[PDB]
């Protein structure tokens, strides 16, 4: 029809496929790199996580060991 | 016939991987003799496909340049307003 | 699937064995006995329906194979269960 | 079985190729080793000892057994394929057209014309098919089922009905 | 089985008392596996009713907006940043490992989640990449406007539709935020 | 290799079958033996499905004695054998739920529909 | 109930003084008008039955049970035609008459407010329908299958008999409102378990009970088409309806003597279920079903809850539409192949696309799909069965796992696969046949969209 | 909770009319896919119009 | 976490059980804790029929938030600085639970050197 | 079909097994009935235990589907070996060696899970607070009683 | 091995016969004998969203306005949210804003 098969050789191909699979596949990308600017928190975390380790006894109220 | 078949003789396994399979047969004195009905898949548009990281990354090009161009857009806006 | 005809039968299952390396394309021909006139074996006979049945995506039993002796008779065997009268 | 040594090798052959194929996938790579099988065969072709031939396709089996794929390729069109009968709710026996009614035969004038030819034919050539098969069949019934070939001219090789007439592959 | 496998893991998410996790999943799931059926679907008719992958391969160009709804369908699933699979996905997995849970339970939603690249990967490659292991007979014809159009829909919805559902509606939990980078 | 086990629902390969091999004039002999007779009947069921004026059923003997010998035992798991089981389940389940009724140690706050 | 006595019995005249070619037309004419009538039965009160006079009664038990009566009347004579269209004229006017002798004899056992004017009505019965079988069945085993069906009746029927009579002795009446309030307890004594045992095994033999159920596939094998409607549709619901009516004077020792039943009934609905996966006669297939789905009925009438004869009465109707609708399309395959097998004639839905929605339509029906009435009956027996014992939650959903497998097999192995390449003689489906089925499933599906006419009184 | 309530129905009516129209046998089976087809496409918007009223002031009925 | 190895695979005496922590006293070193306040109302949180589970300690910003979410419909986008500031404090609420399990620790680890040297010394 | 051309009694005499035979269309030497024991199965031929989907599906069968010959002896069982119910074919692994990876792959799993359930995975984090008593009155508490206050503490 | 001369025979005979049935399915040109832009596409459009949109949205309402909202708990709404600083259109009351908050911020 529109498309005439082929024998042992590369298919042939429309133009509008070949550009409408190139666009979406560059939406892709660009939407997955605009929201890495935007929002690379998602991907790495919102907030540091604190070292429970640098927390003083005067902080965390543990009095000294004689009393 | 509307059809029509490519010239046999065309269909050769030389630059192909199936050359490459004819030295690994030829050194045990053996001969592959099917090899041009396989020759086909190696040849002409079905040459040279991308690889694994090639697939994955299709639209990088472009995507990148629009959202280089979509920033540079943004960054101008933000510094006017 | 777009449909096939007897001169695209013959055409195709000649076209396989003239990339046989075993087979001479010149002595070829469509009431060649793969036995008598080309030399063949009972083994290069099997590797030949083989290799119409990659052609044509579909399997031919052992049963009805190993009497396919001739490219006509692959040609006949082959219109008859596709329906092709042409 | 029924198959002579020589058929059990083929049938092993092919299928040993078969399976072998769906290991390697790859074409390049299933054309390297199905040239190796081919050389294990090669090898014992000209054994002449029945027993040692015998004992070769035993192992040979065994072989198989162990090294078949669990998933072999299988042709969506045989049996086990994922297309195997995938038509046969589309394929209508033609003795069907006898109880259409009138007005449906009506929108088919030239193919319900055709159709009555072919039953003629069939009503003529029975009774000769009959009489080929009775003095043809060797006393005590038939031992294979194989069926002759019509000898004269202007017959029908016998029992040609069901097999002229069956459905298409594609009836719909 | 990446279905069963799927929706294993909405289980596991009502398991760690997450039904609107459980939800959202179910809604961001919906796209991107319609769309890999639809996919696979147009793949299957242009090969001749053929379904084995390893008489497959070479459709990266042959079939070209086939082949882009494929890869964003498998990245859509494996949880690519960003893709609708993303916002549902990655919420799971992080209230999964900051919740009082079963230890083997956990693990083996981590590992499922790594089979689930894996096996992405196994259609990627055998479908499209390398060359081609179909008859000779070239069929490949993927240009009707209805496969088009049913695809590109749902090739947008698996870009954008976790984003848009994940900032409408409205909050019901307390999402767990902080937690060490590992 | 290790050597097929074969069980009930999993039945021995042919091709791993000593049988199938060592022919013997005698099983050749039984074999040839059995398709005379698949043939035989062959013949009488395709003389009458081909026949041109047929117009009906072939009955099949084989079916009509499969029916027949299947139809004719009319007469554990049938008899008092799973009754008791089942008389015992349920009578201590309701014994049980009775006495707690009764001592008023089942809840049965909204229950009103019954 | 002489406005729906007397027009049956009028049916006799019109049928035997009806032109020669006009009894199946002038029958089945004025049969469906009795069935019109019938719906003013339906003027039930939420606290008084119907009470007409001081022989026959209705209330929500009998009405839904009479509507299914009357209506299956002029479906069994579409059934029959077919196969009697040879008969003699006068042996063709004989069959009509027996059937109308049926319907007559049944409308008045399901009004009749004495018991002992129900016992006779409802032996009664006996004598048309082993007539029916005996006579105009098509098989040599139809002799036997009538002494089956003969003597297992009587053998429960006769001690019936003893113990109403013994009952109005000592209570001074029979009539069912007098014992509404002069029922008095049943205690504990050998005496009275045999007189329990008298009351119920009459009862359990028609339903029919699992022990007791194996004269059941033997009438149902040899019966005519009509026989068979009648026997699944109504003759069955005699039990069913008397053990609704009798248990009312046997408490509180029902309390114990259900166990056995309800072990017989509770085990005996999940091996019938299995029978019916490998059945090989499609009749005997749904003559297993009706064992089956009746063993419901059972349970929910022991154990006594206002849900369970809810669910009871539900079912009831429910399998009557359905097994009569699946006996009658068996019977269309049976004219064709002349065969009851049910691996003879595969693949039909190729060959007859709308009897193949008919099988479809029935088979869903039989596995009880929501919200068919056949589910609602069956349910409201499991949520009751439940609070009697948790335990069986399991046997009830175990029985509903097994019945969606045999009647989708069903469905499977006679509609689907391949057709059977040598029967050539399957003629596109009649108006009449197709007309049979769609008035069995049309007045079933209806019922869902007001279910409480079907519910009976305790609703 | 008029438009909201009306608008909710609709969509799950508007499922069955094709339904209707077959058993009926008053529709035109020259296109009937394109017919179900569009009638999902329409369910689709109509059940929007709802859904963007619960997003707004959390609306549930 | 590397709590939970010391724990099932360490010394588990002291090593705070999520269960039942905590097991000392709030005072216990502290002079004079403050009480947590709470913004929000019991009845703001009911007009606003937030989750119960969503009506602790940071229920106020969850309020503002979504009054905001209603007022900017449809900017779906919008609410930025009102979405952050609520997890913002949610997060500080976990902060808060993180001191409280590694106090529990510490006060754990002083108890059992208390026991060893008044152990060793008896 | 005639009387003498159904089944019968269990054989007893070889004649009686050579006419049994005959009305089965059977070789006497491969007719072999089920043993004696009064369950009912009377002469009906013993045949193997084999699913219909082990036979040859390239032979022209008189049935297909149900790849049967017409007139050849039906197997006792055979509406339980039809291509939609059991199936006997032969398995790649072996049936003992099944049982075993798939029971094995069960019972591991479970005693991992249980392993789980007494090591839970938890975050070192202290129990979540709540204002308001424990939102005693959110959570359906009679307000008439005053419950036991709970106090939270900055930290 | 191939065909016997017989086996040969036969299967040349059924082809023949075999094409034959098969060109005998085509159809004549008279058969069947059958017996007695946008513009167009907003016109089908508007036709299709008249009589499965605004015909049953009218019944709908009418349905839900007159018969079923009639009844009681027929329909049920949640209640609307309520937020500090709101304003109740039934009796115009304000709501008080929040406290000051402690505002920590970052
Ligand atoms: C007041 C008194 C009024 C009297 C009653 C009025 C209603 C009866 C009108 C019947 C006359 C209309 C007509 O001509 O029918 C044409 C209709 C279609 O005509 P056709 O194009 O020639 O189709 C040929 C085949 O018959 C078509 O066969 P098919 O299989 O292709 O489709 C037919 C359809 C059978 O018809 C249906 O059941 C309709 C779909 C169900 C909804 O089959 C199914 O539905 C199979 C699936 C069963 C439904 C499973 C889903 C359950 C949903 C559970 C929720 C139920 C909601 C409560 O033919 C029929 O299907 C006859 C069935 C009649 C019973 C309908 C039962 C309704 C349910
Ligand atoms: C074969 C049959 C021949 C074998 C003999 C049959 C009789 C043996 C069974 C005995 C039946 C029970 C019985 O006889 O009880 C008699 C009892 C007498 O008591 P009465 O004097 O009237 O009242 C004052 C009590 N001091 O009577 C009563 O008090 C009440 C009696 C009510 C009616 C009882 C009817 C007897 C039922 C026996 C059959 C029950 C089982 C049916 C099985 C059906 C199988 C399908
Ligand atoms: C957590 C809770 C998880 C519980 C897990 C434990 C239960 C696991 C076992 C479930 C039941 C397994 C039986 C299912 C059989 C089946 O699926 O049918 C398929 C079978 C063949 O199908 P297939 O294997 O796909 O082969 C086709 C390709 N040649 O085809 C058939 O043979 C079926 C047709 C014949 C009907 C056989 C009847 C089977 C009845 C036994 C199953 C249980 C019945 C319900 C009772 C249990 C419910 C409590
Ligand atoms: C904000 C969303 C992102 C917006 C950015 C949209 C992306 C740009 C849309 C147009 C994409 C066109 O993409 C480009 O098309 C041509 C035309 O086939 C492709 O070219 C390909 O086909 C043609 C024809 O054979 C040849 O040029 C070449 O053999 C081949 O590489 C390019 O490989 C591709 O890069
Ligand atoms: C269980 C509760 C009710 C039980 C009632 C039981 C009473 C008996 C009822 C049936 C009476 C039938 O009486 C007679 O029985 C036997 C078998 O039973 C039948 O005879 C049939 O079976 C016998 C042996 O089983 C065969 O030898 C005989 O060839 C066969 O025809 C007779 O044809 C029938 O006339
Ligand atoms: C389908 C089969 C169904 C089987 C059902 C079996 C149910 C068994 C019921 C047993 C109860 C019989 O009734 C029970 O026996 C006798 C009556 O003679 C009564 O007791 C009476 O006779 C006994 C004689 O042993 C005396 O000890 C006692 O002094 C006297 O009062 C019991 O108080 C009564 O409870
Ligand atoms: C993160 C991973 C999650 C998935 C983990 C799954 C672990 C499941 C482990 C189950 C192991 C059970 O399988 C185990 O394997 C060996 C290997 O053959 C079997 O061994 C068997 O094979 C051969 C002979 O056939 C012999 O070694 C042995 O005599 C025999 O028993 C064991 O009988 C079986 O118990
Ligand atoms: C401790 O906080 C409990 C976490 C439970 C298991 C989570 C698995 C993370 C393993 C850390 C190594 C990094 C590999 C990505």
């Amino acid at each position: 029809a529109h498309i005439e098969p082929r024998y042992r050789q590369f298919p042939q191909l429309t133009r509008s496929q070949v550009i409408q699979a190139e666009f979406f596949s560059a939406t892709m990308w660009f939407w997955i790199l605009w929201r890495f600017w935007h929002d690379s928190d998602a991907v790495l975390g919102h907030f540091p996580y604190p070292d429970p380790s640098q927390w003083t006894d005067e902080e965390l109220g543990i009095p000294p060991d004689d009393e | 016939s509307k059809m029509e078949l490519p010239d046999y003789k065309q269909w050769k396994i030389e630059g192909t991987p199936l050359e490459t399979v004819q030295e690994k047969l030829a050194a045990r004195g053996l001969r592959d003799p099917w090899g041009r009905n396989e020759a086909w898949r190696y040849m002409g548009g079905f040459a040279n496909n991308v690889s694994f990281v090639g697939a994955l990354l299709k639209g990088f090009k472009w995507g990148f340049a629009a959202f280089v161009v979509a920033i540079g857009a943004e960054y101008y806006l933000e510094s006017q307003k | 699937a777009p449909p096939l005809t007897l001169e695209g039968i013959k055409d195709r299952v000649l076209y396989v064995l003239k990339l046989y390396d075993k087979i001479d394309p010149e002595k070829l021909s469509v009431n060649s006995h793969f036995m008598k006139d080309l030399g063949l074996d009972s083994l290069d006979q099997v590797e030949i329906i083989m290799a119409m049945e990659d052609e044509f995506g579909f399997e031919i039993p052992d049963i009805d194979a190993e009497k396919l002796m001739c490219p006509q008779e692959i040609v006949d065997y082959i219109a008859d269960k596709k329906d092709v009268y042409e | 079985a029924y198959l002579t040594h020589q058929q059990k090798v083929l049938r092993l052959y092919k299928r040993a190729l078969r399976h072998l194929e769906s290991w390697c996938i790859h074409r390049d790579k299933y054309r390297y080793f199905a040239c190796l099988l081919r050389a294990r065969f090669d090898e014992h072709k000209n054994e002449k000892d029945m027993v040692k031939a015998t004992q070769l396709l035993r192992e040979a089996e065994e072989e198989f057994w162990h090294g078949q794929h669990p998933q072999p390729y299988i042709f969506p069109e045989s049996p086990g394929g994922t297309s195997y009968e995938r038509y046969e709710c589309y394929k209508v026996p033609e003795w069907c057209l006898d109880d259409w009614h009138p007005s449906e035969k009506a929108m088919y004038p030239d193919y319900f014309a055709k159709r009555e030819q072919w039953k003629k034919l069939r009503r003529e050539s029975w009774e000769r098919e009959v009489k080929q098969l009775q003095e043809e069949t060797p006393v005590g019934g038939p031992r294979t089922e194989a069926l002759p070939p019509a000898r004269k001219q202007g017959d029908l090789p016998p029992l040609w009905w069901h097999i002229v007439t069956r459905p298409r592959e594609r009836p719909m | 089985f990446s279905t069963s496998s799927q929706l294993g893991l909405m289980m596991v998410t009502i398991g760690i008392n997450q039904p609107y996790l459980a939800f959202l999943h179910i809604c961001t799931h919906a796209f991107f596996k319609a769309m890999l059926f639809m996919c696979s679907g147009s793949i299957i008719h242009s090969l001749n009713d053929e379904q084995d992958i390893r008489k497959m391969g070479g459709l990266f160009k042959a079939m070209p907006f086939t082949t882009t709804a494929l890869i964003v369908g498998s990245l859509a699933l494996t949880g690519m940043p960003f893709l609708t699979g993303f916002y549902s996905k990655d919420l799971i997995i992080e209230a999964a490992n900051t919740s009082y849970t079963n230890a083997w339970a956990l693990l083996m939603t981590l590992i499922a989640t790594s089979f689930t690249a894996i096996y992405s990967t196994r259609i990627i490659f055998f479908a499209l990449l390398g060359q081609p292991r179909f008859p000779t007979l070239v069929n490949i014809n993927e240009n009707n406007p209805l496969l088009i159009n049913s695809i590109k829909r749902l090739l947008i919805g698996s870009l954008f539709a976790g984003y848009i559902i994940s900032n409408n509606i409205p909050p019901t939990t307390i999402p767990q935020m902080t937690m060490p980078y590992y | 290799f290790p050597k097929y086990e074969a069980s009930r629902l999993s039945s021995l390969p042919t091709t791993l079958d000593p049988a199938e091999y060592d022919i013997s004039s005698e099983t050749r002999k039984a074999q040839a033996e059995r398709l005379a007779i698949r043939s035989r009947l062959k013949r009488e069921y395709q003389l009458q499905y081909y026949d041109p004026s047929r117009r009906g059923v072939i009955e099949d003997p084989a079916l009509v004695r499969w029916t027949y010998a299947r139809s004719a035992n009319i007469y554990a798991l049938f008899g008092i054998g799973p009754l008791v089981f089942w008389y015992y389940v349920f009578k201590t389940d309701r014994d049980r739920k009775e006495k707690l009724i009764q001592e008023g140690k089942l809840d049965r706050t909204f229950n009103i529909s019954y | 109930m002489l406005k729906y006595i007397i027009p049956t019995i009028m049916l006799m005249p019109l049928t035997w003084l009806s032109k020669n070619n006009m009894i199946w037309v002038n029958s089945t004419a004025h049969s469906l008008l009795i069935s019109f009538t019938s719906l003013l039965l339906m003027n039930q009160f939420g606290d008084n039955s119907l009470n007409f006079s001081l022989l026959f009664f209705s209330d929500s038990l009998s009405t839904p049970l009479l509507i299914l009566t009357m209506w299956l009347l002029p479906l069994m004579l579409m059934a029959s035609q077919h196969h009697l269209s040879k008969e003699n004229l006068t042996r063709k006017k004989l069959f009509i008459t027996m059937l109308i002798s049926l319907q007559l004899f049944l409308i008045m056992t399901f009004t009749a407010m004495e018991l002992i004017l129900f016992y006779i009505l409802f032996e009664a019965t006996l004598v048309p329908t082993l007539i029916i079988i005996t006579r105009w069945g098509n098989q040599t085993e139809r002799l036997n299958a009538g002494l089956y069906f003969l003597f297992y009746t009587l053998a429960g029927s006769l001690p019936l008999l003893v113990a109403l009579i013994y009952i109005q002795n000592t209570v001074g009446s029979l009539n069912f409102l007098m014992l509404q309030y002069w029922v008095q307890p049943v205690h504990n004594s050998w005496s009275n378990v045999f007189m329990w045992l008298a009351c119920m095994m009459a009862f359990m033999v028609k339903m029919p009970l699992y022990g007791l159920h194996l004269w059941l596939p033997k009438a149902h094998v040899e019966a005519p088409i009509a026989g068979s409607m009648v026997l699944a549709a109504v003759l069955l619901k005699l039990g069913g309806y008397g053990m609704l009516r009798i248990t009312l004077i046997l408490n509180p020792m029902t309390d114990f003597m259900a166990y056995p039943f309800i072990m017989l009934s509770l085990w005996g609905m999940i091996m019938t279920s299995s029978i019916c996966l490998r059945q090989t006669d499609l009749k005997s297939l749904i003559a297993y079903s009706s064992v089956s789905h009746m063993a419901l009925v059972i349970v929910a009438i022991l154990i006594q809850t206002p849900w369970s004869y809810m669910g009871a009465t539900a079912l009831m109707i429910a399998h009557g539409l359905t097994s009569s609708m699946l006996f009658c399309l068996a019977n269309s395959n049976y004219e064709r192949i002349h065969s009851r097998t049910m691996i003879l004639a595969r693949g039909l839905q190729t060959l007859l696309p709308l009897m193949a929605t008919w099988w479809l339509l029935a088979s869903l029906t039989n596995l009880a799909l929501p919200p068919t009435i056949n589910l609602i009956g069956e349910l409201f027996v499991v949520m009751s069965t439940f609070s009697w014992s948790n335990i069986t939650i399991i046997l009830m959903g175990v029985n509903m796992v097994i019945t969606a497998l045999y009647s989708l097999y069903m469905l499977i192995m006679t509609q689907r696969g391949k057709y059977t390449y040598h029967i050539n003689n399957i003629s596109p489906s009649f108006t009449r046949e197709n007309a049979l089925m769609s008035l069995h499933i049309l007045p079933l599906l209806l019922l869902t969209l007001n279910p409480k006419i079907i519910l009976g009184p305790l609703y | 909770m008029n438009m909201f309530s009306s608008l909710s129905l609709v969509t799950l009516l508007l499922l069955t009319m094709p339904i209707m129209m077959m058993s009926f046998n008053t529709y035109k089976p020259s296109n009937y896919p394109l017919y179900v087809k569009t009638a999902i496409s329409y369910a689709f918007i109509t059940s929007m119009i709802p859904t963007m009223m619960f997003i707004h002031s959390g609306q549930e009925l | 976490g590397a709590h939970l190895a010391r724990r099932y695979l360490g010394d588990a005496s002291v090593e705070p059980d999520p269960l039942r922590m905590p097991t000392f006293p709030p005072d216990y070193g502290f002079p004079e804790r403050k009480e947590r306040e709470m913004v929000a109302t019991q009845q703001e949180m009911n007009d606003a029929q937030l989750v119960l589970q969503q009506r602790d300690y940071c229920a106020h910003y969850l309020i503002r938030f979504l009054k905001c979410k209603r007022d900017s419909f449809p900017n779906f986008l919008a609410c930025k600085h009102e979405r952050h500031d609520w997890d913002y404090c949610e997060h500080l609420d976990y902060v808060k639970r993180m001191k409280e399990f590694e106090r529990e620790r510490r006060l754990l680890q002083r108890k059992k050197r208390r026991e060893q040297r008044e152990a060793d010394m008896a | 079909i005639t009387k003498d051309m159904l089944p019968g009694p269990y054989p007893k005499t070889p004649e009686e097994r050579a006419a049994a035979a005959k009305k089965y269309n059977m070789r006497v030497e491969d007719y072999e009935p089920y043993p004696d024991d009064g369950t009912g199965y009377g002469d009906y031929p013993k045949l193997p235990d084999r699913s219909q989907q082990e036979r040859d599906p390239w032979y022209d069968w008189d049935h297909p589907d149900l790849r049967l010959n017409w007139g050849e002896p039906m197997h006792w069982d055979l509406d339980m070996y039809i291509r939609n119910r059991v199936d006997t074919s032969p398995t790649p692994v072996n049936w003992n060696l099944m049982c075993k990876h798939l029971f094995g792959f069960v019972a591991f799993m479970l005693f991992m899970f249980w392993v789980g359930e007494t090591y839970p995975a938890y975050q070192p984090v202290g129990p979540k607070q709540y204002p308001y008593n424990n939102l005693y009155l959110e959570r359906g508490g009679d307000p008439n009683k005053e419950p036991e206050p709970v106090v939270h503490y900055e930290i | 091995s191939g065909y016997t001369p017989e086996e040969k025979l036969r299967l040349q005979q059924l082809r023949e016969l075999r094409r034959r049935w098969l060109k005998d399915q085509e159809l004549s040109p008279r058969e069947p004998v059958l017996p007695p832009n946008v513009i167009y596409k907003t016109y089908r459009h508007s036709i299709f969203a008249f009589t499965h949109v605004l015909i049953p949205v009218w019944i709908i309402h009418y349905y839900l306005k007159y018969h079923v909202t009639t009844k009681p708990y027929t329909i049920v709404e949640k209640k609307p949210r309520i937020f500090p600083g709101d304003t109740i259109l039934e009796t115009g009351e304000v709501i008080p804003p929040m406290k000051e908050f402690p505002d920590q911020h970052h």
